């Protein structure tokens, strides 16, 4: 957030130099250093609104990170390593399987002191078992297909 | 055939007998 | 002076941006001629992180590429500037504006020594082409050809990436009216690489094919480099395709359905005989 | 001339072109390998030379021609795979 | 020491006979006298034990053991230079001359006979690694040891999978299978499922209520 | 609250003296595991004796 | 009747059991086995329910004798641990005839318990099932040996004589999943199973169908369970 | 003599003890002993231990070059019997030579790991890498020759 601003002293505001300059603007509050800054901020013109001025040519540009994700999207490592990912998830939610089983019993419920005790939220299973699953799910699937299609292609 | 025990300890004594007088 | 002393080029959306931004200015210097300027940035380092670049006066002819101007004052002055303010930054190479490599860039490259070691040759197009940027970074490579001159003058591309400081990333979001379109992230962006990939595959070969009949009738130059180095893909052919399965997502959507089922069963039973009691309840609360 | 998309010869040519004692022939089979003419392995229980890589031909206005009938087959391939695999997890992209 | 002398022979941790060694060996040091020079051996002795003799072969040297007293040190240079020949020729050789000092010391005398038939072993594993159905005539002509005793030998051993072959009794080859083929995501199945299960067991029980 | 709740050690903003975010423990310890860069000038090459003592003191 | 095919999720758990049970009778007699025994295993399954108990009962015994005829065994000791217990009775000897390997018992006590499935219309599946006894027995011995004689064959799985063993063994033998050849002048039977899933692909084939059905629930799953906590916070949420 | 080890190209003990002895025999050196390792008259005792050691280069090489193999054709190359190539390979493996398989009844010799579709991935995977860069580099260069100065 980048606002201008301009800076008058108090005897200025009440003649009414002050309200001039605070007029014609959309405003918005911050706090990023207690009141005093908002006592300064509303004195000047108060949040002034930023537009960009950008057309679709120069957006695009800025889009994509390189020209290389075209062979990189398409590259895989090797499969062996592949494999061996699939493996360590496997055991790693092994382990967190039963302290899932406790906990269906109830976790549905609000605050992690009390879900603590009651359905193991010391090391929550249902989060720990939701992220083991997302990364392994993308990565098998986008590693198979990638070899899988350039294969076909080549031979 | 409900389990294979009751009737495998008449089995391994009568076969070895047999088993063993003809060739063993 | 060294042409050699590029492997890597991370390139900040500033500079990509910047390039945009000096064709219209400068008067529309470019179409039939060029604009090229200078890069400001991380140089005399393998790894070259170019902070910023702007335009530089150039009128380009191209067909013959022995007569070019290029503003001699401008390299200089515009360093020392730029030096006291950041330290980092000195005169990384210069920008080409395309539409794709030439031969006319090779006669460019030897007068930028004079001035400043560099010889890098970045491609940033105005013109939008590839999917991804259409920005390219060349290292003057030689290598000899048996078809035409022995020891040619050539480029040979070097890996492009990108960079950006922290709060100038927040920025380049802050412009956009979206975020970005990929970064091979969550289960979402993943997928849109390997689409991405897919496309931008099927335009390599077609570019490399074009030519190739091009030779068989209708001569163009041709390189033993480049013929022999095409033939190696047929010759590489894949072996045998194996392996990568999963399954696992099923259990953590079914293990939670009967964690929210649990309260939804619950609220069911008491419910359904409530439903007459409800509507004076209703009728009250609503009221006032 | 025979591999390109293939990539097995028989062993059996090497010594009808050889014409020469048997143990000679090993020698001559490695010693290409290692000059850089080829590329490959040998494989004597099968008696075929399987080949990795086979040297480019040296300039000729045929040498581009084989390369680009081949390359122009593949090039449908890519266009067809990647058009079928976009329908599917049309969800999954946004 | 004695305690030491014990612990490797009869309670077989050879790590304590080890241990109990540097002990005594502290307590010598405020004199001198030839039990010192003992200790020093019978370190030494348990590594024999342990079934590395070739590590005592590195060891001991004219320069170091040979220098302090007793037949002992000269008697365990021979044990371990026999052992890294791998032969049994130039392992029963030692042992016979020896046997007589192997009676004194009565650790001496239990450490060697694990050791071997042992010795058989590690002959057979060297010669068996880099080769797939091998004759056991070829093999046992190496060890130095008749084929039918390797025969017997070799069948122990397939049990443990020190190997992992299977012995062709028709044709008197031993056959050893392909070296472990079994991809990474394979054996992640079988795991995967472990996870699944324990999870659908034990809340199925639960969910019976519902209907 | 998880590994937060018992005592560890947490960051908080300054200026404002607010709880932004949480630290593990090994984080802000006050000094590192010491004797590896400010080890001692004794062996038991100082003491050979008390044997009682020193076969007590290994085992513990 | 049964080609109009429509049934929606939003049916009754026994209205789902009772319909599952009623096709795989129709699919049986057409001599579709396999179809016919996936369907009433569905059934049993499905609804656990209350209104169920009284209809599992008759899905047991239809249970038993489908799955027979298509070519595997189940075991006594399952059926039964259920307090449905009293229902399975005759059925414990029909499950270990098929096992042991004894035509003769089986067919026999099937052919006089015909009488109580000819009002479900099962009837006419009884006498199909006397060939399915000496199948399943055929296929322990194949999968086990190589070359075993026809003699042992004979007299493990309780055949009528030699001359009758080679012919019905024969018959099993062209379906493929004994997967064997039978010689008759030289009287062995020989395994063409050199069978493994030591190879290239073929282990992932055997997980791909675990897959497969894996997704039939995933989608069920999540369909299914953001649907009732949304619609009680429009409406009575209690 | 040089120029023949350091080339990945085989030989045959017959020819190479034959040729070498006399010529090598005939070298010296100051500060060694004599010259020692294949040379003078103390140098000849040494000369008896070469014969393991050219068959030890052979099968470094052929490992690589020749993946499958049928004991014959080893021994062949190796230019011994079959029992002498035996038995040496036992010895081989200690001193640091490759791994083998080979065979007693001259079957298939795998100096390669014996069958697996790890090995078949390991290929795999790094031929599939190769073909996707060579595409993308030809691609840039291509252009070039297109375009000329500016005149197609």
């Amino acid at each position: 957030v980048i606002d201008a601003f301009r800076l008058i002293n108090a005897n200025m505001m009440v003649l009414g130099h002050e309200p001039r300059q605070t007029t014609s603007n959309l405003g918005h509050l911050n706090k990023p250093s207690i009141q005093a800054l908002i006592h300064g901020l509303n004195r000047h013109y108060y949040s002034i609104t930023i537009n960009y001025r950008k057309n679709e040519l120069e957006q695009k540009m800025l889009l994509n990170l390189h020209k290389k994700s075209w062979m990189e999207g398409l590259t895989l490592q090797d499969y062996s390593e592949h494999c061996k990912h699939n493996e360590s998830v496997v055991k790693e939610m092994l382990e967190l399987a039963k302290n899932y089983n406790k906990a269906v019993e109830e976790e549905d419920k609000m605050t992690p002191e009390q879900l603590a005790i009651k359905n193991v939220g010391k090391q929550d299973p249902k989060r720990h078992l939701e992220e083991h699953v997302d990364v392994l799910m993308t990565s098998n699937i986008v590693q198979c297909l990638a070899a899988m299609l350039d294969t076909v292609v080549f031979k | 055939n409900v389990e294979d025990d009751f009737s495998n300890q008449l089995r391994a004594e009568l076969e070895k007998h047999g088993y063993k007088m003809e060739t063993s | 002076m060294p042409e050699l002393a590029v492997q890597k080029v991370v390139v900040h959306p500033l500079v990509l941006l910047s390039v945009v931004d000096h064709f219209n200015r400068i008067g529309k210097v470019g179409n039939q001629k060029r604009v090229v300027g200078v890069l400001l940035g991380s140089w005399q380092k393998k790894v070259l992180d170019v902070s910023n670049s702007f335009a530089v006066p150039f009128d380009e002819d191209d067909k013959d590429d022995s007569v070019w101007f290029l503003d001699h004052d401008y390299l200089e002055n515009m360093y020392g500037m730029f030096k006291k303010v950041n330290a980092r930054e000195r005169i990384v190479g210069w920008y080409h504006t395309g539409p794709k490599l030439h031969k006319n860039d090779i006669a460019i490259n030897e007068l930028m020594k004079r001035y400043c070691p560099n010889s890098v040759l970045v491609i940033i197009d105005v013109k939008p082409k590839d999917l991804g940027l259409p920005t390219e970074a060349y290292i003057s490579v030689e290598e000899v050809h048996d078809d035409g001159t022995p020891t040619s003058k050539t480029f040979e591309h070097v890996t492009s990436e990108i960079g950006a400081e922290e709060a100038e990333e927040v920025g380049v979001e802050h412009l956009l009216r979206d975020i970005k379109d990929t970064t091979v992230g969550t289960l979402s962006q993943r997928i849109t690489n390997q689409v991405h990939g897919l496309k931008g595959l099927n335009s390599k070969l077609l570019d490399i094919r074009t030519y190739l009949e091009k030779v068989a009738s209708g001569k163009l130059p041709i390189n033993h480099h480049i013929i022999y180095q095409l033939q190696d893909v047929f010759n590489l052919l894949p072996d045998a395709s194996l392996q990568e399965f999963v399954k696992a997502f099923y259990l953590k959507t079914n293990d939670q359905m009967v964690v929210v089922y649990l309260a939804s069963l619950i609220r069911s039973v008491v419910a359904l005989h409530n439903l007459i009691n409800n509507k004076i309840a209703n009728r009250d609360a609503e009221k006032k | 001339t025979r591999p390109a998309n293939h990539r097995q010869l028989t062993f059996e040519e090497i010594a009808k072109s050889a014409k020469i004692t048997v143990n000679k022939v090993e020698l001559l089979v490695m010693k290409a390998l290692s000059v850089g003419l080829v590329r490959g392995s040998i494989d004597e229980v099968d008696k075929r030379v399987h080949m990795t890589w086979v040297q480019p031909r040296v300039l000729d206005l045929q040498q581009i021609k084989g390369m680009k009938d081949r390359l122009e087959l593949w090039c449908t391939d890519v266009k067809s795979m990647e058009l079928l695999v976009e329908h599917q997890a049309q969800d999954i992209l946004t | 020491m004695q305690s030491g002398i014990i612990h490797a022979a009869e309670e077989k941790d050879w790590k304590t006979a080890y241990s109990y060694f540097y002990e005594a060996f502290e307590g010598y040091d405020s004199i001198d006298s030839p039990k010192a020079i003992t200790s020093l051996k019978y370190m030494l002795l348990c590594k024999i034990m342990l079934n590395t003799p070739e590590d005592v072969q590195a060891l001991v040297s004219g320069k170091l053991a040979l220098r302090y007293a007793g037949r002992q040190t000269e008697a365990l240079k021979c044990v371990a230079q026999a052992s890294k020949n791998r032969s049994l020729a130039d392992f029963e050789k030692a042992l016979t001359d020896y046997r007589a000092e192997l009676r004194d010391d009565p650790i001496i005398s239990t450490h060697l006979a694990k050791l071997y038939d042992n010795l058989l072993e590690q002959n057979l594993i060297r010669v068996i690694e880099p080769f797939s159905r091998v004759q056991i005539e070829h093999i046992s002509s190496l060890i130095k040891l008749s084929k039918a005793d390797v025969e017997r030998k070799l069948s122990q051993m397939i049990l443990d999978k020190k190997f992992h072959g299977i012995l062709d009794q028709g044709e008197g080859v031993l056959i050893i299978f392909d070296e472990p083929p079994v991809d990474k995501t394979y054996e992640a199945a079988l795991e995967t499922i472990q996870n699944m299960s324990k999870v659908v067991d034990s809340l199925y029980n639960k969910a019976k209520k519902l209907t | 609250r998880e590994l937060l709740k018992p005592n560890a050690s947490v960051a908080l903003h300054k200026h404002s003296n607010a709880l932004v975010d949480v630290l593990p423990p090994e984080a802000d310890s006050s000094i590192m595991m010491l004797t590896s860069d400010q080890k001692p000038d004794v062996m038991y090459a100082d003491i050979g004796g008390m044997d009682i003592q020193k076969q007590e003191v290994r085992e513990a | 009747l049964v080609s109009k095919s429509v049934f929606p999720e939003q049916a009754n758990n026994n209205e789902w059991a009772r319909y599952l049970y009623y096709t795989g009778r129709i699919k049986a007699i057409q001599l579709e086995y396999s179809e016919a025994r996936r369907t009433m295993t569905n059934a049993l399954r499905k609804a656990p329910q209350h209104t169920a108990v009284g209809f599992k009962q008759t899905v047991h015994k239809l249970l038993i004798v489908v799955e027979l005829l298509l070519g595997e065994i189940p075991d006594r000791l399952q059926f039964r641990q259920p307090s449905l217990k009293r229902s399975l009775m005759p059925y414990f000897l029909l499950t270990q005839a098929v096992r042991t390997g004894n035509l003769a018992k089986f067919n026999q006590v099937l052919d006089q318990f015909g009488e109580k499935f000819q009002t479900d219309g099962t009837y006419t599946l009884i006498i199909r099932l006397r060939h399915n006894v000496i199948k399943t027995g055929v296929r322990m011995i194949s999968l086990s040996y190589s070359r075993i004689s026809l003699a042992d064959i004979a007299q493990k799985l309780q055949l009528d004589s030699p001359e009758d063993a080679e012919f019905i063994v024969a018959k099993a033998i062209r379906d493929g999943v004994i997967e064997a050849s039978i010689n008759h002048e030289k009287g062995y039977v020989q395994s063409k199973e050199m069978i493994d899933i030591y190879s290239t692909r073929e282990p992932q084939l055997a997980f791909h169908q675990r897959i497969s059905f894996c997704l039939d629930i995933h989608n069920m799953s999540v369909k299914a369970m953001r649907f009732p906590p949304k619609s009680y916070n429009k409406d009575l949420e209690s | 003599l040089l120029k023949l080890f350091t080339t990945m190209e085989l030989m045959r003990w017959s020819t190479l003890v034959e040729d070498y002895g006399v010529e090598l025999r005939k070298g010296s050196s100051e500060t060694p002993a004599t010259d020692v390792f294949s040379s003078t008259e103390e140098g000849e005792k040494r000369w008896k231990d070469l014969k393991n050691r050219v068959v030890e280069h052979n099968i470094r090489i052929m490992a690589k070059y020749y993946t499958r193999i049928t004991m014959k054709r080893m021994a062949q190359l190796l230019d011994l019997s079959v029992d002498e190539s035996e038995a040496f390979l036992s010895n081989l493996v200690v001193n640091k030579t490759i791994f083998a398989k080979v065979d007693r009844l001259a079957g298939v010799i795998n100096f390669q790991r014996p069958k697996d579709p790890n090995n078949l991935l390991n290929d795999w995977s790094q031929k599939l890498n190769s073909l996707m860069s060579l595409v993308n580099k030809t691609t840039h260069l291509i252009a070039k020759e297109e375009m000329i100065h500016n005149l197609q």
